[PDB]
Protein backbone atom coordinates (compact mmCIF):
# COMPACT_ATOMS: atom_id res chain seq x y z
CA UNK A 1 0.00 0.00 0.00
CA UNK A 2 0.96 3.67 0.44
CA UNK A 3 2.48 3.06 3.91
CA UNK A 4 5.90 2.48 2.32
CA UNK A 5 5.37 3.76 -1.25
CA UNK A 6 5.14 7.29 0.12
CA UNK A 7 8.37 6.64 1.98
CA UNK A 8 10.30 4.26 4.22
CA UNK A 9 9.96 6.35 7.39
CA UNK A 10 7.81 6.11 10.52
CA UNK A 11 7.07 9.82 9.91
CA UNK A 12 5.70 8.86 6.47
CA UNK A 13 2.22 8.19 7.86
CA UNK A 14 0.94 11.18 5.90
CA UNK A 15 0.73 9.86 2.34
CA UNK A 16 -1.69 7.11 3.41
CA UNK A 17 -3.57 8.36 6.46
CA UNK A 18 -4.08 12.12 6.41
CA UNK A 19 -2.86 13.85 3.24
CA UNK A 20 -4.74 11.58 0.78
CA UNK A 21 -8.10 13.30 1.12
CA UNK A 22 -6.45 16.59 2.06
CA UNK A 23 -5.14 16.73 -1.49
CA UNK A 24 -8.42 15.24 -2.71
CA UNK A 25 -10.26 18.03 -0.95
CA UNK A 26 -7.88 20.33 -2.85
CA UNK A 27 -8.69 18.71 -6.24
CA UNK A 28 -11.92 20.74 -6.29
CA UNK A 29 -10.20 23.91 -5.04
CA UNK A 30 -11.90 29.97 -3.19
CA UNK A 31 -12.40 30.84 0.49
CA UNK A 32 -10.74 29.25 3.50
CA UNK A 33 -13.71 28.32 5.71
CA UNK A 34 -14.95 25.72 3.22
CA UNK A 35 -11.42 24.23 3.26
CA UNK A 36 -11.92 23.45 6.95
CA UNK A 37 -14.67 20.98 6.06
CA UNK A 38 -12.77 19.45 3.15
CA UNK A 39 -10.52 18.46 6.05
CA UNK A 40 -13.60 16.75 7.51
CA UNK A 41 -14.97 14.52 4.68
CA UNK A 42 -12.36 11.70 5.16
CA UNK A 43 -13.93 11.00 8.56
CA UNK B 1 10.40 18.76 -23.54
CA UNK B 2 10.86 15.48 -21.67
CA UNK B 3 8.08 13.29 -20.21
CA UNK B 4 7.75 12.17 -16.62
CA UNK B 5 9.48 8.90 -15.75
CA UNK B 6 7.32 5.83 -14.90
CA UNK B 7 7.61 3.32 -12.06
CA UNK B 8 10.00 0.37 -11.93
CA UNK B 9 10.23 -2.99 -10.15
CA UNK B 10 11.31 -1.55 -6.79
CA UNK B 11 8.88 1.37 -7.04
CA UNK B 12 5.52 -0.33 -6.47
CA UNK B 13 6.21 -2.19 -3.22
CA UNK B 14 4.29 -5.17 -1.78
CA UNK B 15 2.78 -5.16 1.75
CA UNK B 16 5.18 -7.70 3.25
CA UNK B 17 8.10 -6.25 1.29
CA UNK B 18 9.74 -4.07 3.95
CA UNK B 19 12.42 -2.88 1.51
CA UNK B 20 13.27 0.78 1.84
CA UNK B 21 12.13 3.15 -0.85
CA UNK B 22 15.41 4.98 -1.68
CA UNK B 23 18.45 2.68 -1.63
CA UNK B 24 20.54 2.79 1.55
CA UNK B 25 23.96 4.50 1.65
CA UNK B 26 25.75 1.23 2.21
CA UNK B 27 28.36 0.91 4.95
CA UNK B 28 32.01 0.02 4.30
CA UNK B 29 35.00 0.01 6.64
CA UNK B 30 37.07 3.22 6.51
CA UNK B 31 39.10 3.59 9.73
CA UNK B 32 39.01 2.77 13.45
CA UNK B 33 38.87 5.92 15.57
CA UNK B 34 37.58 6.11 19.18
CA UNK B 35 37.82 2.24 19.12
CA UNK B 36 34.76 2.17 16.82
CA UNK B 37 34.53 1.25 13.13
CA UNK B 38 33.38 4.19 11.04
CA UNK B 39 31.71 3.65 7.69
CA UNK B 40 31.42 5.42 4.34
CA UNK B 41 28.71 5.92 1.73
CA UNK B 42 29.64 4.10 -1.48
CA UNK B 43 27.19 4.34 -4.41
CA UNK B 44 25.15 7.44 -3.67
CA UNK B 45 25.53 10.65 -5.69
CA UNK B 46 27.19 13.65 -4.04
CA UNK B 47 26.76 17.41 -4.44
CA UNK B 48 28.94 18.68 -7.30
CA UNK B 49 29.01 21.42 -10.00
CA UNK B 50 26.84 23.69 -7.77
CA UNK B 51 24.07 21.09 -7.56
CA UNK B 52 22.79 18.59 -4.99
CA UNK B 53 21.07 15.21 -4.76
CA UNK B 54 17.99 14.14 -2.86
CA UNK B 55 16.01 10.90 -2.33
CA UNK B 56 12.59 10.68 -3.93
CA UNK B 57 9.75 8.19 -3.56
CA UNK B 58 7.57 6.94 -6.39
CA UNK B 59 4.36 8.61 -5.26
CA UNK B 60 1.34 7.13 -7.04
CA UNK B 61 -1.40 9.50 -5.89
CA UNK B 62 -0.70 12.45 -8.19
CA UNK B 63 -1.02 12.96 -11.95
CA UNK B 64 1.62 15.57 -12.84
CA UNK B 65 4.22 14.41 -10.32
CA UNK B 66 4.96 10.71 -10.19
CA UNK B 67 7.62 11.59 -7.59
CA UNK B 68 7.45 13.67 -4.42
CA UNK B 69 9.80 14.22 -1.53
CA UNK B 70 10.77 11.77 1.21
CA UNK B 71 13.72 10.98 3.48
CA UNK B 72 15.80 8.05 4.69
CA UNK B 73 16.34 8.51 8.41
CA UNK B 74 13.51 8.74 10.93
CA UNK B 75 14.97 11.54 13.05
CA UNK B 76 17.41 14.15 11.89
CA UNK B 77 21.11 13.47 11.37
CA UNK B 78 23.91 14.32 8.94
CA UNK B 79 22.60 14.57 5.40
CA UNK B 80 24.26 12.07 3.06
CA UNK B 81 24.34 14.38 0.05
CA UNK B 82 26.86 16.90 1.40
CA UNK B 83 29.59 14.35 2.09
CA UNK B 84 33.11 13.79 0.79
CA UNK B 85 34.38 10.45 -0.54
CA UNK B 86 37.00 9.92 2.18
CA UNK B 87 34.57 10.93 4.96
CA UNK B 88 33.17 8.32 7.35
CA UNK B 89 30.27 8.03 9.79
CA UNK B 90 28.66 5.44 12.05
CA UNK B 91 25.35 4.24 13.42
CA UNK B 92 26.69 4.35 17.00
CA UNK B 93 27.49 8.04 17.58
CA UNK B 94 26.74 9.55 14.09
CA UNK B 95 30.08 11.38 14.12
CA UNK B 96 31.65 12.55 10.88
CA UNK B 97 35.29 11.60 10.47
CA UNK B 98 37.65 12.01 7.56
CA UNK B 99 40.62 9.67 7.23
CA UNK B 100 43.97 9.91 8.98
CA UNK B 101 45.66 11.45 5.93
CA UNK B 102 42.54 13.25 4.65
CA UNK B 103 42.08 17.00 4.78
CA UNK B 104 39.68 19.70 5.92
CA UNK B 105 36.08 18.70 5.07
CA UNK B 106 32.62 19.42 6.52
CA UNK B 107 29.08 17.99 6.63
CA UNK B 108 25.83 19.91 7.16
CA UNK B 109 22.77 18.52 8.95
CA UNK B 110 19.52 18.88 7.04
CA UNK B 111 17.50 21.10 9.43
CA UNK B 112 16.16 24.07 7.49
CA UNK B 113 16.56 27.03 9.80
CA UNK B 114 14.50 30.06 8.74
CA UNK B 115 12.73 31.64 11.72
CA UNK B 116 11.95 31.08 15.38
CA UNK B 117 14.27 30.11 18.20
CA UNK B 118 15.98 26.81 17.34
CA UNK B 119 18.53 25.12 19.60
CA UNK B 120 20.61 21.95 19.29
CA UNK B 121 23.81 20.70 20.92
CA UNK B 122 26.92 19.30 19.18
CA UNK B 123 28.91 16.52 20.86
CA UNK B 124 32.71 16.89 20.82
CA UNK B 125 33.69 13.23 21.03
CA UNK B 126 37.48 13.43 20.59
CA UNK B 127 40.27 15.93 19.96
CA UNK B 128 44.04 15.47 19.71
CA UNK B 129 47.01 17.80 19.37
CA UNK B 130 47.01 17.12 15.62
CA UNK B 131 43.21 17.01 15.20
CA UNK B 132 40.97 20.04 14.74
CA UNK B 133 37.16 20.39 14.73
CA UNK B 134 35.10 23.32 13.45
CA UNK B 135 31.43 22.91 14.41
CA UNK B 136 29.27 25.85 13.38
CA UNK B 137 26.70 27.21 10.94
CA UNK B 138 26.52 27.25 7.12
CA UNK B 139 23.91 27.71 4.42
CA UNK B 140 22.62 25.53 1.62
CA UNK B 141 24.59 28.01 -0.55
CA UNK B 142 27.90 26.99 1.10
CA UNK B 143 29.23 23.58 0.11
CA UNK B 144 30.60 20.64 2.09
CA UNK B 145 34.22 20.12 1.02
CA UNK B 146 35.39 23.54 2.17
CA UNK B 147 35.57 23.98 5.96
CA UNK B 148 33.00 26.63 6.73
CA UNK B 149 34.03 30.08 7.78
CA UNK B 150 35.34 30.61 4.28
CA UNK B 151 32.63 33.13 3.33
CA UNK B 152 29.59 34.91 4.79
CA UNK B 153 27.44 31.89 3.91
CA UNK B 154 28.47 30.43 7.26
CA UNK B 155 30.26 30.95 10.57
CA UNK B 156 32.01 28.31 12.63
CA UNK B 157 33.81 27.89 15.94
CA UNK B 158 37.55 27.25 16.25
CA UNK B 159 38.83 24.11 17.95
CA UNK B 160 40.95 25.61 20.72
CA UNK B 161 39.99 29.00 22.11
CA UNK B 162 36.63 29.22 20.22
CA UNK B 163 37.82 31.97 17.86
CA UNK B 164 34.61 32.58 15.93
CA UNK B 165 35.21 32.17 12.21
CA UNK B 166 34.05 34.54 9.47
CA UNK B 167 35.55 34.69 5.94
CA UNK B 168 38.72 32.97 7.19
CA UNK B 169 39.21 35.38 10.10
CA UNK B 170 39.42 34.28 13.74
CA UNK B 171 37.55 36.58 16.14
CA UNK B 172 38.01 36.02 19.89
CA UNK B 173 34.79 37.76 20.94
CA UNK B 174 33.30 35.03 23.16
CA UNK B 175 34.79 33.48 26.28
CA UNK B 176 37.70 31.21 25.21
CA UNK B 177 37.50 27.64 26.49
CA UNK B 178 39.13 24.84 24.50
CA UNK B 179 37.56 21.52 23.54
CA UNK B 180 38.62 18.32 25.30
CA UNK B 181 37.71 14.63 25.01
CA UNK B 182 34.44 15.06 26.94
CA UNK B 183 33.12 18.36 25.62
CA UNK B 184 29.92 19.54 23.89
CA UNK B 185 28.83 22.69 22.00
CA UNK B 186 25.30 24.12 22.20
CA UNK B 187 24.24 26.58 19.52
CA UNK B 188 21.59 28.89 20.99
CA UNK B 189 20.54 30.24 17.64
CA UNK B 190 18.14 33.20 17.79
CA UNK B 191 16.66 33.95 14.39
CA UNK B 192 13.93 36.58 14.00
CA UNK B 193 10.58 35.92 12.36
CA UNK B 194 9.88 35.16 8.71
CA UNK B 195 7.96 38.44 8.51
CA UNK B 196 11.17 40.12 9.68
CA UNK B 197 13.07 38.38 6.88
CA UNK B 198 10.43 39.23 4.28
CA UNK B 199 10.79 42.99 4.71
CA UNK B 200 14.55 42.77 4.27
CA UNK B 201 13.76 40.81 1.10
CA UNK B 202 11.93 43.80 -0.37
CA UNK B 203 14.82 46.00 0.82
CA UNK B 204 17.21 44.34 -1.63
CA UNK B 205 14.39 44.09 -4.17
CA UNK B 206 13.70 47.83 -4.18
CA UNK B 207 17.33 48.99 -4.05
CA UNK B 208 18.74 46.88 -6.90
CA UNK B 209 16.05 47.79 -9.45
CA UNK B 210 16.40 51.51 -10.05
CA UNK B 211 18.41 53.32 -7.32
CA UNK B 212 21.86 52.67 -8.83
CA UNK B 213 20.95 51.18 -12.24
CA UNK B 214 21.06 54.30 -14.52
CA UNK B 215 26.34 46.14 -19.18
CA UNK B 216 24.03 47.12 -22.06
CA UNK B 217 20.52 45.99 -21.03
CA UNK B 218 19.67 45.84 -17.33
CA UNK B 219 15.87 46.28 -17.30
CA UNK B 220 15.47 42.51 -17.73
CA UNK B 221 17.69 42.05 -14.68
CA UNK B 222 15.66 44.81 -13.01
CA UNK B 223 12.51 42.79 -13.84
CA UNK B 224 13.79 39.76 -11.91
CA UNK B 225 14.44 42.02 -8.92
CA UNK B 226 11.10 43.72 -9.58
CA UNK B 227 9.28 40.37 -9.39
CA UNK B 228 11.33 39.29 -6.36
CA UNK B 229 8.58 38.08 -4.05
CA UNK B 230 9.38 37.35 -0.38
CA UNK B 231 8.35 33.66 -0.08
CA UNK B 232 7.30 32.68 -3.64
CA UNK B 233 9.02 29.69 -5.25
CA UNK B 234 10.10 28.82 -8.79
CA UNK B 235 11.52 25.34 -8.22
CA UNK B 236 12.98 22.94 -10.79
CA UNK B 237 13.28 19.77 -8.71
CA UNK B 238 12.95 16.79 -11.04
CA UNK B 239 13.51 13.08 -10.45
CA UNK B 240 16.32 11.14 -12.14
CA UNK B 241 17.52 7.54 -12.01
CA UNK B 242 21.17 7.19 -10.97
CA UNK B 243 23.27 4.06 -10.25
CA UNK B 244 20.06 2.00 -10.92
CA UNK B 245 18.13 3.99 -8.27
CA UNK B 246 15.98 7.07 -7.93
CA UNK B 247 17.21 10.53 -6.91
CA UNK B 248 16.73 14.28 -7.50
CA UNK B 249 18.49 16.93 -9.58
CA UNK B 250 17.60 19.81 -7.26
CA UNK B 251 18.93 23.27 -8.09
CA UNK B 252 21.54 24.94 -5.92
CA UNK B 253 22.58 28.55 -5.47
CA UNK B 254 25.72 30.12 -6.97
CA UNK B 255 28.27 32.23 -5.13
CA UNK B 256 27.69 36.00 -4.91
CA UNK B 257 29.14 39.13 -3.28
CA UNK B 258 28.52 41.31 -0.22
CA UNK B 259 25.15 43.15 -0.12
CA UNK B 260 26.12 46.79 0.52
CA UNK B 261 23.11 49.11 0.26
CA UNK B 262 23.95 52.80 0.53
CA UNK B 263 21.97 54.28 3.37
CA UNK B 264 22.20 58.06 2.91
CA UNK B 265 22.57 58.59 6.68
CA UNK B 266 25.58 56.34 7.33
CA UNK B 267 27.62 57.99 4.47
CA UNK B 268 29.25 54.63 3.72
CA UNK B 269 28.37 51.09 2.72
CA UNK B 270 25.66 49.71 5.01
CA UNK B 271 25.22 45.95 5.43
CA UNK B 272 22.10 43.80 5.62
CA UNK B 273 21.93 42.22 9.08
CA UNK B 274 19.02 40.43 10.70
CA UNK B 275 16.76 41.55 13.56
CA UNK B 276 18.90 40.80 16.66
CA UNK B 277 20.52 37.46 15.90
CA UNK B 278 22.42 35.67 18.65
CA UNK B 279 25.33 33.24 18.33
CA UNK B 280 25.99 31.52 21.66
CA UNK B 281 27.88 28.33 22.45
CA UNK B 282 27.27 25.96 25.36
CA UNK B 283 30.63 24.55 26.31
CA UNK B 284 29.27 22.34 29.17
CA UNK B 285 26.26 24.59 29.69
CA UNK B 286 27.65 28.00 30.66
CA UNK B 287 26.75 31.26 28.90
CA UNK B 288 29.56 32.50 26.67
CA UNK B 289 28.08 35.74 25.35
CA UNK B 290 26.82 36.60 21.88
CA UNK B 291 29.18 36.44 18.91
CA UNK B 292 27.08 37.27 15.85
CA UNK B 293 24.34 39.85 15.75
CA UNK B 294 25.02 39.86 12.00
CA UNK B 295 23.50 36.73 10.55
CA UNK B 296 22.31 37.61 7.08
CA UNK B 297 18.69 37.98 5.95
CA UNK B 298 18.68 35.81 2.90
CA UNK B 299 15.65 34.20 1.31
CA UNK B 300 14.77 35.60 -2.24
CA UNK B 301 17.30 38.31 -3.10
CA UNK B 302 20.59 37.38 -1.38
CA UNK B 303 21.36 33.98 -2.95
CA UNK B 304 21.28 33.56 -6.72
CA UNK B 305 20.04 30.24 -8.12
CA UNK B 306 21.43 28.23 -10.98
CA UNK B 307 20.06 30.51 -13.70
CA UNK B 308 20.94 30.88 -17.37
CA UNK B 309 22.03 34.25 -18.76
CA UNK B 310 22.28 33.47 -22.50
CA UNK B 311 19.87 30.59 -23.24
CA UNK B 312 17.06 32.26 -21.25
CA UNK B 313 17.15 36.03 -21.94
CA UNK B 314 15.83 35.72 -25.52
CA UNK B 315 12.31 34.78 -24.39
CA UNK B 316 7.62 30.95 -19.48
CA UNK B 317 11.11 31.85 -18.21
CA UNK B 318 11.90 31.62 -14.48
CA UNK B 319 13.19 34.30 -12.10
CA UNK B 320 16.70 34.85 -10.76
CA UNK B 321 16.17 35.30 -6.98
CA UNK B 322 13.45 32.91 -5.76
CA UNK B 323 12.90 30.55 -2.81
CA UNK B 324 12.30 26.85 -2.16
CA UNK B 325 11.83 24.59 0.85
CA UNK B 326 15.63 24.07 1.10
CA UNK B 327 16.90 27.59 1.88
CA UNK B 328 18.32 28.41 5.28
CA UNK B 329 21.30 28.01 7.50
CA UNK B 330 22.16 24.42 8.35
CA UNK B 331 23.63 22.62 11.34
CA UNK B 332 27.23 22.34 10.24
CA UNK B 333 30.10 20.13 11.42
CA UNK B 334 33.67 20.05 10.09
CA UNK B 335 36.58 17.67 10.70
CA UNK B 336 40.35 17.70 10.14
CA UNK B 337 42.41 14.48 9.71
CA UNK B 338 39.97 12.54 11.90
CA UNK B 339 38.64 15.05 14.44
CA UNK B 340 35.56 13.17 15.64
CA UNK B 341 32.52 15.19 16.70
CA UNK B 342 28.83 14.29 16.75
CA UNK B 343 25.57 16.19 16.32
CA UNK B 344 22.98 15.66 19.06
CA UNK B 345 19.29 15.87 18.21
CA UNK B 346 16.77 15.15 20.96
CA UNK B 347 16.34 16.45 24.48
CA UNK B 348 16.81 13.03 26.10
CA UNK B 349 20.40 13.07 24.81
CA UNK B 350 20.75 16.79 25.64
CA UNK B 351 22.82 17.05 28.81
CA UNK B 352 22.97 20.85 29.28
CA UNK B 353 19.65 22.44 28.30
CA UNK B 354 18.92 26.14 28.89
CA UNK B 355 15.77 27.13 30.76
CA UNK B 356 14.11 28.88 27.82
CA UNK B 357 10.49 28.72 26.67
CA UNK B 358 11.26 28.48 22.94
CA UNK B 359 13.70 25.53 23.01
CA UNK B 360 13.12 23.89 19.62
CA UNK B 361 15.10 20.88 18.46
CA UNK B 362 15.74 19.80 14.86
CA UNK B 363 12.91 17.25 14.91
CA UNK B 364 10.21 19.88 15.36
CA UNK B 365 11.50 21.62 12.21
CA UNK B 366 12.49 18.28 10.61
CA UNK B 367 8.90 17.09 10.95
CA UNK B 368 7.93 20.47 9.53
CA UNK B 369 10.43 19.75 6.75
CA UNK B 370 8.56 16.52 5.94
CA UNK B 371 5.11 18.12 6.15
CA UNK B 372 5.85 21.28 4.16
CA UNK B 373 7.86 19.70 1.30
CA UNK B 374 4.91 17.54 0.29
CA UNK B 375 2.50 20.51 0.36
CA UNK B 376 4.99 22.84 -1.27
CA UNK B 377 4.70 20.34 -4.13
CA UNK B 378 0.94 19.87 -3.68
CA UNK B 379 0.71 23.33 -5.21
CA UNK B 380 2.96 22.00 -7.99
CA UNK B 381 0.36 19.34 -8.90
CA UNK B 382 -1.99 21.89 -10.51
CA UNK C 1 59.90 9.61 -12.74
CA UNK C 2 58.21 7.04 -14.94
CA UNK C 3 57.93 9.45 -17.90
CA UNK C 4 61.35 11.11 -17.42
CA UNK C 5 63.12 8.88 -20.00
CA UNK C 6 60.73 10.20 -22.60
CA UNK C 7 61.23 13.97 -22.88
CA UNK C 8 62.99 16.51 -25.04
CA UNK C 9 66.13 18.69 -24.45
CA UNK C 10 64.19 22.00 -24.43
CA UNK C 11 65.70 24.77 -22.30
CA UNK C 12 64.16 27.85 -20.74
CA UNK C 13 65.50 31.28 -21.66
CA UNK C 14 64.27 34.87 -21.85
CA UNK C 15 61.12 34.70 -23.90
CA UNK C 16 60.15 36.28 -27.20
CA UNK C 17 56.61 36.52 -25.81
CA UNK C 18 56.88 37.28 -22.10
CA UNK C 19 59.25 37.07 -19.13
CA UNK C 20 60.28 33.42 -19.42
CA UNK C 21 59.65 30.79 -22.04
CA UNK C 22 60.88 27.46 -23.30
CA UNK C 23 63.20 26.98 -26.26
CA UNK C 24 63.14 23.61 -28.04
CA UNK C 25 66.78 22.58 -28.50
CA UNK C 26 66.19 20.09 -31.35
CA UNK C 27 63.90 19.76 -34.39
CA UNK C 28 60.93 18.04 -32.74
CA UNK C 29 58.68 16.05 -35.08
CA UNK C 30 54.87 16.05 -35.23
CA UNK C 31 53.56 14.02 -32.27
CA UNK C 32 56.25 13.54 -29.63
CA UNK C 33 56.04 14.44 -25.94
CA UNK C 34 57.95 17.57 -25.04
CA UNK C 35 57.56 17.53 -21.22
CA UNK C 36 55.31 15.82 -18.69
CA UNK C 37 53.61 18.43 -16.52
CA UNK C 38 54.87 18.04 -12.95
CA UNK C 39 53.89 19.82 -9.75
CA UNK C 40 51.56 19.60 -6.76
CA UNK C 41 48.18 17.91 -6.49
CA UNK C 42 45.70 19.93 -4.42
CA UNK C 43 41.94 19.99 -4.83
CA UNK C 44 39.51 22.78 -5.73
CA UNK C 45 38.76 24.42 -2.26
CA UNK C 46 42.41 24.62 -1.19
CA UNK C 47 43.38 25.93 -4.63
CA UNK C 48 40.54 28.44 -4.35
CA UNK C 49 42.41 30.15 -1.50
CA UNK C 50 45.77 29.99 -3.31
CA UNK C 51 44.19 31.46 -6.46
CA UNK C 52 43.74 34.72 -4.56
CA UNK C 53 46.43 34.46 -1.83
CA UNK C 54 49.28 34.78 -4.32
CA UNK C 55 47.50 37.66 -6.03
CA UNK C 56 46.66 39.21 -2.66
CA UNK C 57 50.41 39.67 -2.43
CA UNK C 58 50.39 40.05 -6.21
CA UNK C 59 52.55 37.49 -8.03
CA UNK D 1 1.83 30.68 -13.12
CA UNK D 2 -1.88 31.21 -12.41
CA UNK D 3 -2.59 28.87 -9.49
CA UNK D 4 0.95 29.71 -8.35
CA UNK D 5 0.01 33.39 -8.62
CA UNK D 6 -3.26 33.30 -6.69
CA UNK D 7 -2.69 30.67 -4.01
CA UNK D 8 0.80 31.78 -2.89
CA UNK D 9 -0.65 35.08 -1.66
CA UNK D 10 -3.13 33.06 0.42
CA UNK D 11 -2.17 29.41 0.99
CA UNK D 12 1.37 30.12 2.27
CA UNK D 13 0.48 31.88 5.53
CA UNK D 14 -2.24 29.88 7.26
CA UNK D 15 -2.36 26.40 5.72
CA UNK D 16 1.42 25.98 5.93
CA UNK D 17 1.23 27.05 9.59
CA UNK D 18 -1.68 24.64 9.88
CA UNK D 19 0.54 21.85 8.57
CA UNK D 20 3.50 23.00 10.66
CA UNK D 21 1.39 22.34 13.77
CA UNK D 22 0.21 18.81 12.88
CA UNK D 23 3.80 17.74 12.18
CA UNK D 24 4.68 17.91 15.89
CA UNK D 25 2.27 15.35 17.40
CA UNK D 26 -0.54 13.27 15.91
CA UNK D 27 -3.73 11.82 17.44
CA UNK D 28 -5.83 9.05 15.94
CA UNK D 29 -7.82 11.64 13.95
CA UNK D 30 -5.90 14.88 13.32
CA UNK D 31 -8.31 15.85 10.53
CA UNK D 32 -10.73 17.25 13.13
CA UNK D 33 -8.31 19.57 14.93
CA UNK D 34 -6.74 21.21 11.86
CA UNK D 35 -10.19 21.44 10.28
CA UNK D 36 -11.32 23.22 13.44
CA UNK D 37 -8.20 25.44 13.46
CA UNK D 38 -8.88 26.67 9.92
CA UNK D 39 -12.26 27.93 11.11
CA UNK D 40 -10.20 29.90 13.64
CA UNK D 41 -8.06 31.15 10.74
CA UNK D 42 -11.06 32.96 9.24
Amino acid sequence: PVAMIGGSTTRRYLNEHVTKHLLEGMKLIDPLRVLGQFLIDAS
Amino acid sequence: SVPVIPYLDYDIVDLGSDIKKPDFPQLSESHRINEQQYYITEDTPLNKRNFMYQPCAANLMLDKLKYCGTDYFDKSSINLMDRSDKLAFSLDDHSVSVSENCGWRSVRSDVCMKEGKIYWEVEVKNVSDTSHIRCGISRREASTETPVGCDFYGYSIRDKGLQVIHEGRLHTVLKPHEMQAGDRIGFLLTLPSLQSQSEQAMDYSLKRIQELNNKFNKEFYKFLLRSCEPTNVVRDQIAIRYKNQLFYESTDYVKTTKPEYYDNRDDMQKFYELENSSFEVFVNGVSHGIAFEGLTPFLPPFSELQYNEKFYLHHEIRNKYVNNNRLGYYATLSSFQGGTASIITEAMELKFLPKDVDIKTLNDIYNEQIASDIVWDLIDEI
Amino acid sequence: NQLTKRKKPVTFARSAIHNWGLYALEPIAAKEMIIEYVGESIRQPVAEMREKRYIKSGI
